[PDB]
RNA sequence: UAUAUAAUAGAAUAAGAUAAGUUUUUUUUUUUUUUUUUUUUUUUUUUUUUU
RNA sequence: AAAAAAAAAAAAAAAAAAAAAAAAAAAUUUUUUUUUUUUUUUU
């Protein structure tokens, strides 16, 4: 019989000063959380739309996903039309932690992120790795092997739709690079050259940093694959960086991820 | 589960009766329930349980004082060492109780007959602590009659003014 | 002519009960029996007409 | 004595409606991978 207010005081108070909470203090926030969930779920009909988001993203951040909370993610799912193409990309990720990204979901959630006027990084990691989990949820193995293909050409058509616009986003780090290229390679999804080129010149202005500076970072690996991509790829993205990253694993300025 | 088998609590009502010393606070609770709650009812065991309780009666948890002290009451079958020894210990433990434990417990002392200020004082401070969930218990809506009848409106004014409201 | 220095290693291996946080049609098909209504056929009785 | 028409009773077949009784199956393939921070308030 906890008031309405209340609820979402509390949760906003638990949520805002996660970032950099004490560790000895984390198990009694949980308690917090659990102590009072049932209310949240049979309440579940009467939360703002924007609060639903909150309160979902209060959840995950300890690390905890009830079942008595699964009808707000459903609602979320109807409720679609209205959130920006940032909350649906946030929207995304949450429902992928739900166990409720099916294919359908993922199909209505697409179209949100297109109509961006420009895409930022967010958006397109979030798209990427939806497409390739909605990807893995078909199977051909199984009771309806009539229309696997039917259904990856789908997704492989929206993936290029999604791909073709990929030259308006600025790229933080590498690792979102390395993201977006294995789901381009490990689902064979054609892309213009163009965004290729965008791509590898900030990869290469990026990864001049910490070569020249000679510390702060890159493994050895993620330079393996950068170097086998434009490889397979081909030089003429960049045909500078392939001889930059050729120097510099020659010096050994990458060090090994277990190192 | 709710399922009634006399000849066979026949025996075990008897055994029991022969190992009463053994008993703890949990298996005391478990029988006493179960005998109120099943009809079968020995004179005997019941006043060696009782008994034996009154030495125990330091070592009841939240549960097992409210849930024998309820079954004693239901059954008529009131001890006064028992009485006592149970009623005094309810001010220790009546913060950790919930809404309708504290409603059985009350309406036990009822029948207990102690109307003790040292005792009742933290109980209904509990009552009205949980009140909306006191108040809102069909399966006791009777209950509460017993109790306001046996202390009155000289007792508790506020607790008396919002059973006279309407909810 | 002074009051002060301090550093060596080894092992791979499993126990087991805390009085807890749902409930939102009920229905379809097949078979048997009884009752009611309609249609068709056969038998009996009565009335009318013709030979 | 024969034929036709009408009414009543009995038997059989078909259709519709109501009530009562009985029966309904199963074969391990479910899901994972963000740097996300947008509730609002006089506690």
């Amino acid at each position: 019989n906890i008031d309405m207010s209340s609820v979402k005081a509390f949760s906003t108070r638990l949520f805002k000063t996660r970032r950099g909470c004490a560790k000895e203090t984390l198990d009694i926030r949980r308690k917090v959380l659990l102590a009072m969930s049932r209310r949240v779920g049979v309440l579940a009909n009467d939360f703002d739309l924007p609060s639903l988001l909150g309160v979902l993203q209060c959840y995950t951040v300890h690390d905890l996903t009830p079942f008595h909370l699964e009808p707000l993610a459903i609602r979320a799912t109807n409720h679609v039309g209205d959130f920006t193409p940032h909350e649906c990309a946030t929207l995304a990720h949450v429902l992928r932690k739900w166990r409720t990204m099916r294919l359908e979901v993922c199909e209505r959630l697409v179209e949100r992120i297109c109509t961006s006027d420009q895409l930022t990084h967010h958006m397109a990691n979030a798209a990427m790795i939806a497409i390739r989990t909605c990807f893995n949820q078909v199977s051909d193995g199984g009771r309806n092997a009539m229309n696997a293909e039917p259904t990856r050409q789908k997704l492989r058509a929206m993936g290029e739709q999604i791909g073709c616009r990929l030259d308006e986003v600025e790229y933080p780090a590498l690792p979102v690079i390395l993201s977006i290229l294995d789901v381009v390679v490990t689902l064979k999804i054609y892309v213009p050259k163009k965004c290729l080129q965008v791509i590898f010149s900030q990869a290469n202005d990026m990864v001049a940093i910490v070569m020249e500076q000679k510390d702060d970072p890159i493994t050895a690996e993620e330079g393996r694959q950068l170097q086998a991509l434009l490889s397979h790829y081909g030089n003429d993205l960049a045909p500078e960086l392939s001889q930059r990253m050729k120097e510099a694993f020659r010096e050994g300025v990458l060090p090994d991820e277990a190192s | 589960i709710g399922i009634n088998n006399p000849e066979l609590f026949d025996n075990l009502a008897e055994r029991a009766l022969a190992v009463v010393q053994d008993h703890d606070a949990r298996d005391i609770s478990k029988t006493v329930t179960a005998l109120a709650h099943f009809g079968l009812k020995d004179e005997e065991l019941f006043k060696r349980l009782a008994s034996h309780a009154a030495s125990i009666a330091d070592q009841f948890d939240a549960m097992g004082l409210v849930n024998t002290a309820h079954a004693f009451a239901r059954t008529n079958f009131l001890q006064q060492d028992m009485a006592v020894a149970l009623s005094e210990r309810s001010v220790y433990v009546c913060r950790l109780l919930d809404a309708g434990e504290t409603r059985r417990l009350l309406w036990a002392l009822a029948k207990f007959q102690v109307r003790d200020p040292k005792i009742l004082t933290p109980v209904f401070n509990r009552c009205l602590a949980l009140h909306y969930d006191f108040f809102a218990d069909p399966t006791g809506s009777e209950e509460i009659e017993e109790i306001f009848d046996f202390y009155g409106p000289n007792f508790c004014p506020p607790l008396y003014q919002l059973y006279i409201s309407r909810g």
